[PDB]
């Protein structure tokens, strides 16, 4: 039995940031690859960001390139998705994977339950 | 038609028996699994376990695939695997192999939901 327990979910303002927080409970050993996965309410989950237990082998969705930054503690089950100058595009449930392999979404079998993280534009 | 799930059961999965019985098991299995169809497939693993055993293999120790992957998983305990392998004097379509048999830990690559091997990647 191993969860992945996710943190940081949040309704913010268009232009502010968030931070997410992931770590697996009860894995013996450390899964080389964690990243986040996102799905905006209909579409399909797409992949946002992932990075190995190493330094890593960073990879980023081209939408978040720039404005979210992932970080692993070396060697660890713990995730990390400092989300800055979000967007009302960026509204989405979140969820934190593991034990997969780059942004490949079929190749991950450990996923987090799920985070909103709702964006609200700056009009009206 | 058949699914990478299904093929991998298929080209590896051989529950009915703990061990290759006789010497001439590679023989029989692999031309009835039909992996000597097109042609004489140079190695072969069948895994003698309970499915279920093999299938959790998915959630154990996450290691790198020989292709450099990451969602590989080697298994906790040893299994009863066969390896069967190309002797000189096969040649398609009479295929001929070596039927040898041992205990070791099984290197899966795992994939889709729910999480099952889809490939087998090594013993060790």
């Amino acid at each position: 039995q191993v969860q992945l327990v996710e943190s940081g979910g949040g309704l913010v303002q268009a232009g502010g940031s968030l931070r997410l927080s992931c770590a697996a409970s009860g894995y013996a050993y450390t899964y080389i690859y964690m990243g986040w996965f996102r799905q905006a309410p209909g579409k399909e989950r797409e992949g946002v960001a992932a990075m190995d237990s190493g330094g890593g082998g960073t990879l980023y969705a081209d939408s978040v390139k720039g404005r979210f930054t992932i970080s692993r503690d070396k060697g660890k089950n713990t995730v990390y998705l400092q989300m800055d100058s979000l967007k009302p595009e960026d509204t989405a449930t979140y969820y934190c994977a593991a034990g997969g392999y780059e942004l490949r979404d079929r190749t991950y079998g450990q996923w987090g339950q799920g985070t909103q993280v709702t964006v609200s534009s700056r009009g009206r | 038609k058949e699914t990478a799930a299904a093929k991998f059961e298929r080209q590896h999965m051989d529950s009915s028996t703990s061990a290759a019985s006789s010497s001439n098991y590679c023989n029989q299995m692999m031309k009835s699994r039909n992996l000597t169809k097109d042609r004489c497939k140079p190695v072969n693993t069948f895994v003698h376990e309970s499915l279920a055993d093999v299938q959790a293999v998915c959630s154990q120790k996450n290691v790198a695939c020989k292709n450099g992957q990451t969602n590989c998983y080697q298994s906790y305990s040893t299994m009863s695997i066969t390896d069967c392998r190309e002797t000189g004097s096969s040649k398609y379509p009479n295929c001929a192999y070596k039927t040898t048999q041992a205990n070791k830990h099984i290197i899966v690559a795992c994939e889709g939901n729910p999480y099952v091997p889809v490939h087998f990647d090594a013993s060790v």
